[PDB]
RNA sequence: CGCGGGGUGGAGCAGCCUGGUAGCUCGUCGGGCUCAUAACCCGAAGGUCGUCGGUUCAAAUCCGGCCCCCGCAACCA
RNA sequence: UCCUCCUAAAGAGUAACGGAGGAGCACGAAGGUUGGCUAAUCCUGGUCGGACAUCAGGAGGUUAGUGCAAUGGCAUAAGCC
RNA sequence: CCAGGGCUACACACGUGCUACAAUGGCGCAUACAAAGAGAAGCGACCUCGCGAGAGCAAGCGGACCUCAUAAAGUGCGUCGUAGUCCGGAUUGGAGUCUGCAACUCGACUCCAUGAAGUCGGAAUCGCUAGUAAUCGUGGAUCAGAAUGCCACGGUGAAUAC
């Protein structure tokens, strides 16, 4: 009950169980179980290890956790370093996509505290 | 304004470790953001800049020249510096910032005043009226 | 996320670029076409871009490609 | 004791080539592994430190040495004499078994693994690292921790030059980004 | 060593999914099914895949084709 | 000069008494109520504890010096 | 009233409303003995951990400590277990 | 007149809305019942590709005949079992689509991943007595593209008035 160097959930129907893994949403997760041939219903507890390993080999195909984090850290890095507008926004801790900044944008700007 | 090698209008930022004026001409360093980094032509700090990236640098002049810092130096104090006040009025350009440095290690009385200039000529007479006062053992543009 | 078919750039800009390129680096390039994307051939060029009042220079680099010129000419100065 | 045996053979053999030592005693040898664990929260809850003791007991396989605060310091608002951080100085047979148990299985389980700093040396070659999640050790039931007591390890070496240290550690494979 | 105070310590039979079953001493409980033997961990390959990024130009050309 | 007390948020006063973490009122800020202000109602911020040094793990607090302020005495002459 | 130093002129002692500071207790253990151990402080490395927790090594050398003021003394330790 | 910029800035304050905070709920599968519209330098079936938005091909219709266009709540089955939890969906990265010279400032939408605050909201304050309130979904003008806005339609369907 540990894959990708983490994943230790249970009772959850495998797909959700895998959603726990950073780097995988339900879709990709379902896809994994799809190729694995594992029924999504099975609680990870029911899941045989002789199957879990297949799942490890399965998830190996899809970029996850560690590399993913580093990777995103690298793309954002590029941004803030290149000096592209997106980078500026990230350096300013502000919405990038083009959202209203005059009012909301609390997510990026954090709490209304200041 | 500044004819950055055959083109003006180009956004730039004046360096703050040197005080370029319409004289020796100016070396132009291209910063990441804030476009150009005019650092005057020939300067030690400017030197390291070239040292790490010569390719992103081209010259610039003045096309068609204001704001500068100067370090005047006086003898200790006991008031004759007040004499300098009197001179404040005679100085045409409005003083921009008082910065005495009497500290160092001795009884030295230096003052880093910041002002401006309209023409290099006018600057000439500036140094003149600074050199006249006996207590003004020193008076030169700080870099 | 911006024209699947052929990256877009402005013609006069393109020509100004070739003239620069084959002539070898010469002088920073005045440009108003922020819509123009980037080209490997342009890398090195110090093309300057109008920000609404100033044509600010930018040293094109490899990371700087799949981007448009506007992404380097902030118009809204803030504090 | 497997890789200890390994040491006796391939390790010395190996290094003797790269270091042309005049005599066998000149070859560096790991002397003592030291599992330090400064929770410093017993000052709040003493039993918590006991849980830390459980973990070190669960890893070393032996009772941890509970260090006491050396100095009363306001910087942590702790006074001298208070339990502060438990430790273990496992050496010999034990340390080898643990060492294997370390590089073979413990280390690999380390999330987002990326080698190890080659810069972690006292100059004497006595290497030092610091796991953040004690759970990577099999003995911990994972679920049973109420905390993520990370700890740190000091591989003391008889090596003098830290470089000799690297070499010695290199004989036992080891990460090193 | 001092008797009793130390937790029981015996040679459990560890086993990675990778097949490098190995018997080593510890306490654990009985033993353990693992996933990665240091030999079967991707450092000697993993770090390699890790750097893989850079050179926008090629990607741009993929978009080019004209 | 001598003696005793004091100095804490913007202002007035606690807590220093016995070392660890500073409280109240008014005021300040934001919102509400009102046509508007006030009062009122809700929320929140706000004090390097005069200064310097020393003692202590730790000083608003303990000690000494200093500045400032108040009170007392400054008599037989 | 008592304790430490200087004054005090290298024995002792030696005054001033002379210069500097403490005591009016503490502990059954902080005592007795046996055995064992030895600091402070910096640098280097190291999960949380930072100027400062714990660990390791080095430098270092008693600059530490010695229930309390100072003086003398202490590793054979009188210091610590 | 022009290009580019700006009307989208961001310590903050307020108004008005949409979405949630869940179990009369979410999710998957199957499945029932609308009215009102709009359409040609438009609507664009079917068919083919794509995970998708769409792309290619392409009839019918400027219209009770064609298209937009399977309404959704609901119903049946299953699952989740009270967790910040399969709630929630912001934010961001990467990868795309379409409009339009052109999407950087600054478009909408799609996929992958991510998955924040929030667990029913202080003082205070609003709407509503019937097919109303509430709740669900559909359409249109505007419009190249671009709404949670607005105007409009229908389904479900109350409470309470001493």
């Amino acid at each position: 009950a540990r894959i990708a160097g983490i994943n230790i959930p249970d009772h959850k129907h495998a797909v959700i169980a895998l959603t726990s893994i950073y780097g995988v949403g339900k879709t990709r997760s379902k896809a994994i179980l799809a190729a694995a041939g594992i029924a999504e219903d099975v609680k990870i507890s029911e899941l045989s290890e002789g199957q879990i390993d297949t799942l490890r080999d399965e998830v190996a195909k899809f970029v996850v956790e560690g590399d993913l984090r580093r990777e995103i850290s690298m793309s954002i890095k590029r941004l803030m370093d290149l000096g592209c507008y997106r980078g500026l926004r990230h350096r300013r801790g502000l919405p990038v996509r083009g959202q209203r900044t005059k009012t909301n944008a609390r997510t990026r700007k954090g709490p209304r505290k200041p | 304004r500044v004819v950055v090698e055959g083109v003006g209008n180009l956004m730039h930022h004046i360096a703050r470790c040197c005080q370029p004026i319409p004289g020796d001409e100016i070396v132009g360093f291209i910063t990441q953001g804030r476009g150009i980094s005019v650092h005057r032509a020939d300067c030690e700090q400017l030197a390291e800049l070239r040292s790490h990236a010569p390719e992103r640098i081209v010259d610039a002049v003045w096309g068609e020249g204001y704001s500068l810092v100067v370090r005047v130096v006086a003898n200790d104090r006991s008031g004759l510096l007040r004499d300098i006040t009197t001179i404040l009025a005679n100085e045409k350009v409005n003083v921009l910032g008082v910065a005495s440095r009497s500290d160092t290690k001795q009884q030295l009385a230096t003052i880093d005043m910041t002002i401006e200039i309209y023409n290099l000529q006018v600057l000439g007479r500036v140094l003149g009226k600074l050199n006249q006062v006996p207590d003004v053992i020193d008076a030169r543009r700080l870099h | 996320r911006s024209l699947k078919k052929g990256p877009f750039i402005d013609l006069h800009l393109l020509k100004k670029v070739e003239k620069a390129v084959e002539s070898g680096d010469k002088k920073p390039l005045r440009t108003w076409s922020r819509r123009s994307t980037i080209f490997p051939n342009m890398i090195g060029l110090t093309i300057a871009v109008h920000n609404g009042r100033q044509h600010v220079p930018v040293f094109v680099t490899d990371e700087m490609v799949g981007h448009k010129l506007g992404e380097f000419a902030p118009t809204r100065t803030y504090r | 004791a497997k890789l200890h045996d390994y040491y006796k053979d391939e390790v010395v053999k190996k290094l003797m080539t790269e270091f042309n030592y005049n005599s066998v005693m000149q070859v560096p040898r790991v002397e003592k592994i030291t599992l330090n664990m400064g929770v410093g929260e017993a000052i709040a809850d003493k039993k918590l430190l006991d849980n830390a003791a459980a973990d070190l007991a669960a890893i070393s396989g032996q009772k941890p040495l509970i260090t006491k605060a050396r100095k009363s310091v306001a910087g942590f608002k702790i006074r001298q004499g208070y339990p502060i951080g438990c430790k273990v100085t496992l050496r010999g047979e034990r340390m080898w078994e643990f060492f294997e148990r370390l590089i073979t299985i413990a280390v690999p389980r380390i999330r987002d693994f990326r080698g190890l700093s080659a810069k972690s040396f006292d100059g004497r070659g006595n290497y030092s690292m610091g796991v953040r999640e004690q759970i990577i050790f099999p003995e911990i039931d994972y679920d049973k921790v109420d905390r993520v007591r990370g700890l740190d390890i000091t591989i003391t070496t008889t090596a003098k030059s830290d470089e000799e240290g690297r070499a010695l550690l290199a004989a036992f494979d080891f990460p090193f980004r | 060593m001092k008797k009793d105070i130390h937790p029981k310590y015996e040679e459990i039979t560890a086993s990675c999914s990778c097949g490098n079953v190995m018997k080593i001493r510890s306490t654990v409980g009985h033993d353990l099914n693992l996933d990665v033997c240091s030999k079967c961990h991707p450092f000697f390959t993993g770090k390699q895949r890790d750097v893989a990024t850079g050179g926008r130009v090629d990607r741009f050309n993929k978009r080019f084709n004209i």
